[PDB]
RNA sequence: ACCGCAAAAGGCUCAUUAUAUCAGUUAUGGUUCCUUAGAUCGUUACUUGGAUAACUGUGGUAAUUCUAGAGCUAAU
RNA sequence: GAACUCUAGAUAACAUGCAGAUCGUAUGGUCUUGUACCGACGACAGAUCUUUCAAAUGUCUGCCCUAUCAACUUUUGAUGGUA
RNA sequence: UAGUCGAUAGAAUAAUGUAGGUAAGGGAAGUCGGCAAAUUAGAUCCGUAACUUCGGGAUAAGGAUUGGCUCUGAAGAUUGA
RNA sequence: UUAGUGACGCGCAUGAAUGGAUUAACGAGAUUCCUACUGUCCCUAUCUACUAUCUAGCGAAACCACAGCCAAGGGAACGGG
RNA sequence: AUGUCGGCUCUUCCUAUCAUUGUGAAGCAAAAUUCACCAAGCGUUGGAUUGUUCACCCAUGCAAGGGAACGUGAGCUGGGU
RNA sequence: GAACCCGCAGGUACGGACCAAUGGCACAAUACUUGUUCGAGCGAACAGUGGUAUGACGCUACGUCCGUUGGAUUAUGCCUG
RNA sequence: GUAACAGGCAAGGUGUUGUAAGUGGUUGAGCAGCUGCCAUACUGCGAUCCACUGAAGCUUAUCCUUUGCUUGAUGAUUCGA
């Protein structure tokens, strides 16, 4: 047997203690004890009832518990290598120091001069024959 | 109920299956994003420290964080939110939802690890069920390779070799770095420059 | 047996145990006068012996 | 699969509906117009940043479908 | 029909979009060859303006029978002014 | 204000009374019979039939609203500038 | 629905100022249906004040052949004897 | 001067037993009902109408048996008479 | 077509308990409210319990809990004779 | 039995009601009345709100409890084998 709510006042409702009213459309309000449903029933908002957790709330009285939980997350789990090259190899590469990568980069730069003159030259070369 | 652990350190997922009422009882009243600790879940899991990641219930509508309730509930779900990925434009449609908290009704959860304990479980630990690919982009390969702009990729990128089995002589693919800074599309950014000017 | 229903009949019980008076019910004018009462006793103890 | 565009109607029927609809007659200094056609942008990263689908794997409810969770990766 | 805010501006202030980190065709001029500088077409954006496909409302005039329906609209816009 | 407080009193405050009330849920099943009891009630506003001797029926029926506080308007008298 | 109402009316034993019929308005009048309402009831319960009760004081009466345990029997055919 | 009838309320018994118990009959196959027995221990009702017992209907329950103290007006009601 | 005993669960009608919950009552308790009075205020008094909302110790419902087991032997089926 | 006491409180628990008085706040639709050598306002009134205040009051007489307080502890008659 389940500890509900007090779906008005916020009171613990411990095994049968009371009354829950299920309304025909339906929704289910769940009352401690009679003071609750009475007023309710009378039409009372529970936000003027000083009796009411909710109003409480709202009113700024006691909380604690539940005002200390709230605040920070940042999160960043891993590299994410397998396939490509067989975990090391990514690793390597990934390793490899500003000062040699400026160094592959030029090389390769350096043997793309002679392809690109080569071509220019070749269609310049080309050009004359017909 | 029934765990899908996952150690998703190395990448991997397992299923196991609680049948104990008290080890069960832990993860009740506990939300999504709570931590809980997993001696009292089991002896092959001392010191592993557990975070509900997610749930699957029986009537398994899906836990769909923070609408708190321990039952089900019926909402109006947008466009691209959690429980809600639409097909259609302005597509709104209303389902039945299961929230957040772990309760009996409770099919499968879904947690992430966050520690590891003293104790090595073989299917989590051991295998590594992989971090599948490489970045492919000269722009991030240039942050988890930390290359910034002076220290360019072309052979950085991950040079898998597949061979599509029977009856093929095995191949690599480079694969398409987009955004390398190719002198084509820099030779169009010349050419609006040069169509705003003349006009 | 699984639960008693240990509230105040004396008439409408909201509460089981004063443990569980205490979740409920908010910090009262109450046990913490008394705390009060004992730190200013206490500060007067101070000022008597400097 | 993302993204963009179509799905606002073709089609059907004529119920409500009698100055209403609507035809002819017209107005918009009372307004909106994608599109297409044509023209227009010289007031310290130049090609950067990271997250997700498709994907991969694991799942949920008896179900269409709806999607949860984990790990990638693009952009007009 | 003009003291139109008209297509547009000056003076005084405003907020906040635009100005491509696109793509495909095809590459040239010129090397100090940086992989430099600068360059055509139209696809899709794009902002102002027109045009085009449109559109919503508004003018004039017209509809069957019925008085065994003669007064009707204004409870709460009815009909007009002003904002 | 004027006049009373005398209706023999005290303690208990039983039943049954008398005189005054209340009662879930159902709501006249009660009874000879709605008897007793209850609902209703003032005011202002809206709405208002059968039938009719046109006067009524009428407070028909059926509905709305009412405190307190704080403002505002309207509604008079008289000479004077 | 031995009720009522509208009909039918050879109406035992209706009926025309011996007034007959119809009827608005009116009635602490007779009667019937529905509703609202309620302790009228189902089905009972509780409460107020004053009593009943007990006590201080004060204090009758009705009635009384003799008076007062039943059953059957006989008997003026129903006995407290 | 022996407080009419019914209805309300309340009593105990009786059977010539409808139901229930245990039984015997059946042109009782089952189901069902009918007959009869020991048996009154235990049921035998809620309403519409009537003042009505009686009656007549409606509804349920396996079943809605019948009688005695013309019961019962310092108990009621006073409805019929 | 045996709702048939073994066996099982519930309810009915009756009776007796019990008030924890639930429901009912009002402490003239507490609050609110009207009219009046106490200079106003607080807090009360008066409206023969002022009204209204809630309402405990307590009582009590429609609430819930509890209601045994054999012999003798009838009816009757039977032994032996 | 100056103590296992008993009783009356106050205290505490437990209830009930629902946020007291007083004080502070332009909380507050607003309003009066005086206006500067210049900003401008303030002084009172104002249902209600807020803070002190889940408070104050009430609590069982037929609550529970008490190394707390104080107090009581000091009458009559009659009876045998």
């Amino acid at each position: 047997m389940k500890i509900g709510l007090c779906a008005f006042s916020g009171y613990k409702i411990y095994p049968g203690h009371g009354k829950t009213m299920v309304k025909i459309d339906g929704k289910s309000f769940t009352f401690l004890d009679k003071k609750c449903e009475r007023s309710y029933l009378m039409k009372r908002n529970p936000r003027k009832v000083t009796w009411t957790v909710l109003y409480r709330r709202k009113h700024r009285k006691g909380i604690e518990e539940e005002a200390s939980k709230k605040r920070t997350r940042r999160t960043q789990k891993f590299q994410r290598a397998i396939v490509g090259a067989s975990l090391a190899e990514i690793l390597a590469k990934r390793n490899m120091k500003p000062e040699v990568r400026k160094a592959q980069r030029d090389q390769a730069i350096k043997v793309a001069k002679e392809q690109k003159r080569a071509v220019k030259a070749a269609k310049k070369a080309a050009a004359p024959a017909p | 109920m029934k765990l899908n652990v996952s150690y998703p350190a190395t990448g991997c997922q397992k299923l196991f299956e609680v049948v104990d009422e008290h080890k069960l009882r832990v993860f009740y009243e506990k939300r999504m994003g709570q931590v809980v600790e997993a001696d009292i879940l089991g002896d092959e899991w001392k010191g592993y420290q557990l975070r509900i990641a997610g749930g699957n219930d029986k009537q398994g509508f899906p836990m769909k964080q923070g609408v708190l309730t321990h039952g089900r509930v019926r909402l109006l779900l947008k466009k691209g939110h959690s429980c809600y990925r639409p097909r259609r434009t302005g597509e709104r449609k209303r389902k039945s939802v299961r929230g957040c908290i772990v309760d009996a009704n409770m099919s499968v959860l879904a947690l992430v690890v966050l520690k590891k304990g003293e104790k090595d479980i073989p299917g989590l630990t051991d295998t590594t069920i992989p971090r599948r690919l490489g970045p492919k982009r000269a722009s991030k390969i240039r942050k988890l390779y930390n290359l910034s702009k002076e220290d360019d990729v072309r052979r950085f990128v991950v040079r898998r070799p597949l061979p599509a089995k029977d009856n093929k002589k095995a191949t690599s693919k480079a694969p398409k770095i987009q955004r390398l800074i190719t002198p084509v599309v820099l030779q169009r950014k010349h050419r609006r420059i040069a169509l705003k000017k003349k006009r | 047996l699984k639960f008693i229903d240990t509230s105040s009949k004396m008439g409408h019980g909201r509460f089981q145990t004063p443990a569980d008076k205490l979740a409920f019910m908010g910090p009262l004018k109450k046990d913490r006068l008394k705390e009060e009462a004992a730190a200013t006793t206490a500060a007067a103890a101070a000022a008597t012996t400097t």
